[PDB]
RNA sequence: GGUUCGUGGUAGGAGAGCGUUCUAAGGGCGGUGAAGUCAGACCGGAAGGACUGGUGGAGCGCUUAGAAGUGAGAAUGCC
RNA sequence: AUACUCGGGAGUCAGACUGCGAGUGAUAAGAUCCGUAGUCGAAAGGGAAACAGCCCAGACCACCAGUUAAGGUCCCCAAAUA
RNA sequence: CCGAUAGUGAACCAGUACCGUGAGGGAAAGGUGAAAAGCACCCCGGAAGGGGAGUGAAACAGUUCCUGAAACCGUGUGCCUACAAGUAGUUAGAGCCCGUUAAUGGGUGAUAGCGUGCCUUUUGUAGAAUGAACCGGCGAGUUACGAUUUGUUGCAAGGUUAA
């Protein structure tokens, strides 16, 4: 029996073109460039799930540095102080206190100074 | 509410019809007809007949006031292309698309 | 000599920003009551709007 | 998730006035770049501009160590063949100090659209008088 | 008053009545969960942990046991005829915080 | 295949210089009306397992029918004249109401005719009992005379 | 006849080459790259 | 069911599968709307699969097995 | 924690640079030809501005957690104007 | 076994048209509806073509008229855009606009970080090496008979028939 190439091809290519929604010009219309664009988007998203974790830690560290220098501490001294003092609060939580509850941040910065 | 006329498979390239149709889109029908009368393009007479047909449709089929009509919609769609050949140098033939247009005009009160 | 790349839709449309007609210079006549080109004779009346023929 | 992000016009931008008298051209510039960028505020958000406005006065008295006054050359190219012009840091500190400090700080700002907005927040004066008294600028120490 | 608790290899700030998502915990949708590792308590008397506040606990009730929105993970190496597609849905537990202690 | 398709003898255009892909025949398989590259060829699909395996298969399918209580042994089965109404009434009396293979020996030509127009019913000699015919049918109805003939062979 | 199960291990699905890179037999279809053994009808006589 | 050690990968070896047309048997859907087609924020580890609605206007799934003209993005491929 | 044996199926027979030991060369070559180790080839990640072959180090998937390696901590740019 | 690029070259006035001095080469091209009931009549227009009205289950079935994808061409408009240097995404992200197979939702995207297509061929290619204008269809390990090896099943010092 003959199997004509009916429907499976169109169904597969249309899914890839729909994943390219929002891309510029031919990239959201044409299977060949949409398929490249979608492969490349997935590769970037895979790389950026790792880079996102690095980026947010750099943001938190910069904010902790700013808040700590308002207490005559550098980030490097504060973090050493918190380690010696045995305080396990992570950079995401410290950066959150430094912005939203500076009084609490100052309490921890005191605990740090005491341990140094 | 509104009245449409269409001229299907008019033997004029759509780009050539569109550059004129763009002048009348949104105008009152009286001004639209004047604009077409004084735009020296091959498309102007063709678009005028579609517009006047649309206005007759609005007055006869839908008892609307011809004095109060605006060109609500006007567009040109590609019709089927006649394929022709022009002999060129060195035995080669080059394609010629004798393109056709569908010219739609919708008129409405306001 | 030849296009190195096909022209995109956007670029083609930008090029055509200036490919358009201007509205004709026209106005309603008094004697006729219909539109006419300025500095032309009005056929509706059948002569120049001002100077009778 | 939950990390704070500053919104445009959320963080109060303040006006600072900084005396440049004696400070190394860099050293002044590196500190000022940080103030413009907002790196000294916990609200620091990399995409927003939370920084402060900076007036530098006395830019004519800016410090240039070593033989930099004669040997530090600033180059411009017009993009015409052989259109390279040069000025010494010294000559520029004498005649165009506002330019000298702008060149020094521009190089230390992010090289992007936001970096170009930050540069607009810098006001340099050769002398001791600015015309920004309305902005009630507060003296800042390095 | 808010606490900072250690759940699922991460730290989270919790007030009472807040609805948090955490890594899958054992618990039916009724069950009450007790977080014992409290790093910090806030509000008018900051109790700081070295590293955990002795006796301090947050209680929460399990609202949902779910799988997050489908992620497709796709890798390829250009010119090496290598592609690898994988679906992912990360399990979570949606808790409502009841009481900081 | 590209040899069997009408025409296609000449090279469509010269190997080099025209700027077109090199082509050998207009009936090459990538051409629209061209030859098929492999595709069906007339062939037999028939094969027999060894005789001993074929005998075990008929013994085992017949034993299955007895285990499933799908085998009805009839004393006689005969009809005075070909009458489908009578054969249909018979199937109600025996309580079939399914597909059924009817195996008969004592010639009884009227059985074949009487059951010929019923849709799920097949009448066969006894010499002609096969694995696929027993498998194709739910109930197996067999005359005593036919059982004798089936056992005589197995 | 609607519940046929051939003896387990008696039948195996044939391998189809040149049907994409996922299978591991796509493109070159197990032949590697070029030379006489990559060609249709390719290969030297037995000994 | 646990424990331990593992899980980058081209040529390439090994395995398990998805989907397509056809056949058989069983069991179904369908003018109260089949296939196809369009849309969607649904489901599965992948190939893929549903559901709902529009269009369409008469055929088509599912289960288990079987057989193949069984899967395309590249051939200065052909139309 | 593998070896060996017997069977089924392969691909490969253009290699590259780096370090070390030699020849050829001019004690030239990103040269050439061997030996020896590594990396690339077939290896993503971090560093070396950018940079297959160097330094660090091996990606099963998810996380807005943590600790380190080379390399770094005035600003661009995370960390010492230690 | 094929189901209109298939199956004959040829489902249709095909060895036709067309090409060639000639031998010879050699296409494309199927589908209104159950029934013509194939749109009286009115209107604009020279006509074409439309809009009504009517027929019909349907006319967005209107004489090439089942379905009607994609490229491609347009109209409308929710968000963005005229100081910006862009393999066009991705991660972070305001603002604005929505409201779903109800989901730690959808559209858009100021600004910020990161980021040299795909394939082939190569020691090594973003490559200033190769191939592809785009979309669609078609387009490449098959079958027969032998050999060998593994799996399965039957029988077993036997096993098996060919014509
Ligand atoms: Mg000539
Ligand atoms: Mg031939
Ligand atoms: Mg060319
Ligand atoms: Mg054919
Ligand atoms: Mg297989
Ligand atoms: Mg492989
Ligand atoms: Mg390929
Ligand atoms: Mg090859
Ligand atoms: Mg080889
Ligand atoms: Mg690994
Ligand atoms: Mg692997
Ligand atoms: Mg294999
Ligand atoms: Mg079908
Ligand atoms: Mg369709
Ligand atoms: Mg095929
Ligand atoms: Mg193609
Ligand atoms: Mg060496
Ligand atoms: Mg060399
Ligand atoms: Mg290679
Ligand atoms: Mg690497
Ligand atoms: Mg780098
Ligand atoms: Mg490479
Ligand atoms: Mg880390
Ligand atoms: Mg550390
Ligand atoms: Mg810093
Ligand atoms: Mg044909
Ligand atoms: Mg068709
Ligand atoms: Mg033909
Ligand atoms: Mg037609
Ligand atoms: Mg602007
Ligand atoms: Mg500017
Ligand atoms: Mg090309
Ligand atoms: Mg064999
Ligand atoms: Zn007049």
């Amino acid at each position: 029996p003959r199997v004509k190439g009916g429907t499976v091809t169109r169904k597969r290519r249309k899914k890839i073109v729909k994943l390219a929604k929002g891309y510029y010009g031919s990239k959201h219309l044409l299977f060949k460039v949409a398929n490249q664009a979608v492969m490349k988007s997935y590769q970037y998203a895979y790389r950026d799930r790792r880079q996102k974790k690095r980026d947010f830690r750099r943001l938190w560290i910069a904010r902790i540095n700013a808040a700590a220098r308002m207490q005559d501490l550098s980030y490097s001294k504060l973090m050493h102080g918190l380690k010696l003092a045995g305080i396990d609060i992570n950079r995401k939580m410290l950066a959150d206190l430094a912005v939203n509850d500076i009084a609490s941040f100052n309490t921890l910065a005191d605990s740090a100074k005491k341990a140094l | 509410t509104s009245a449409k006329a269409v001229a299907k498979t008019v033997r004029i390239a759509p780009r050539k019809a569109r550059i004129v149709i763009d002048l009348i889109r949104g105008k009152q029908v009286g001004e639209a007809i004047a604009i077409l009368k004084y735009t020296p393009r091959s498309a102007s007479p063709i678009i005028e007949k579609v517009l006047k047909s649309a206005i007759a449709n609005a007055e006869h089929n839908y008892d609307l006031d011809i004095n109060n009509l605006v060109v609500e919609e006007a567009f040109v769609d590609e019709g089927p292309t006649l394929k022709r050949f022009r002999p060129r140098a060195q035995g080669r033939a080059s394609a010629i698309n004798k393109r056709t247009s569908h010219i739609t005009v919708v008129v409405s009160e306001v | 000599a030849v296009p190195f790349r096909r022209t995109s839709k956007a670029k083609k449309r930008k090029r055509r920003t200036h490919v358009k007609l201007q509205l004709p210079g026209m106005n309603e006549c008094s004697n006729c009551g219909e539109y006419r080109l300025s500095h032309h004779v009005c056929p509706e009346c059948g002569q120049y709007d001002g100077k009778d023929v | 998730r939950t990390t704070y992000m500053a919104k445009p016009g959320e963080v109060e931008r303040k006006w600072y006035v900084i005396d440049a008298t004696g400070v190394s051209l860099g050293r002044l510039s590196s500190e000022v770049a940080s103030i413009l960028r907002g790196k000294n505020k916990p609200q620091f958000t990399p995409h927003i501009d939370t920084g402060d406005f900076v007036i530098i006065i006395n830019a004519g008295k800016i410090g240039l160590t070593g033989k930099k006054a004669t040997d530090k050359i600033y180059y411009r190219h017009s993009q015409y063949p052989g259109g390279l012009k040069s000025r010494t840091a010294g000559e520029m500190r004498t005649n165009n100090p506002e330019k000298l400090l702008e060149l020094s700080i521009k190089g230390m700002l992010p090289k992007n659209s936001l970096g170009r907005q930050l540069f607009k927040k810098l006001h340099v004066y050769g002398g001791s008088e600015h015309e920004h008294a309305a902005q009630q600028p507060e003296v800042y120490e390095l | 008053m808010y606490a900072i608790i250690e759940t699922g290899g991460k730290q989270i700030k919790v007030e009472a009545g807040q609805e948090i998502y955490v890594e899958k915990l054992a618990g039916e949708v009724g069950d009450v969960v007790t977080f014992d590792k409290v790093l910090f308590v806030g509000g008018d008397s900051a109790k700081v942990g070295v590293p955990f506040v002795e006796g301090a606990t947050v209680t929460a009730k399990v609202e949902k046991q779910g799988r997050a929105k489908k992620l497709t993970v796709y890798k390829y190496k250009p010119k090496k005829n290598y592609h690898k597609k994988q679906g992912h849905r990360q399990p979570y537990t949606k808790l409502t915080i009841d009481a900081i202690n | 295949n590209r040899s069997e398709v009408r025409g296609g003898g000449r090279k469509p255009w010269r190997q080099k210089g025209t700027g077109r892909a090199r082509q050998g025949s207009i009936r090459s398989p990538q051409w629209r009306g061209g030859g098929v590259v492999f595709g069906p060829t007339p062939r037999s699909y028939a094969y027999k397992l060894p005789k001993k395996v074929r005998r075990l298969a008929i013994k085992s399918i017949l034993s299955s029918k007895v285990n499933e209580e799908k085998l009805v042994v009839l004393e006689g089965l005969t009809f005075d004249a070909p009458k489908t109404k009578e054969f249909a009434a018979f199937l109600k009396n025996i309580s079939v109401d399914t597909k059924a293979l009817i195996v008969v020996a004592g010639e009884s030509e009227n059985v074949e005719l009487s059951a010929r127009n019923l849709q799920g019913i097949t009448v066969i000699p006894a010499e002609s009992i096969s694995v696929l015919e027993v498998a194709k049918h739910d109930k197996l109805i067999i005359t005593k005379a036919a059982v004798e003939k089936v056992e005589e062979v197995l | 006849l609607h519940e046929l199960k051939p003896s387990e291990g008696s039948r195996k699905e044939r391998n189809r080459v040149g049907r994409g890179t996922g299978s591991g037999n796509g493109k070159t279809s197990g032949r590697g790259h070029k030379g006489q053994k990559a060609r249709s009808g390719g290969g030297v006589r037995l000994g």
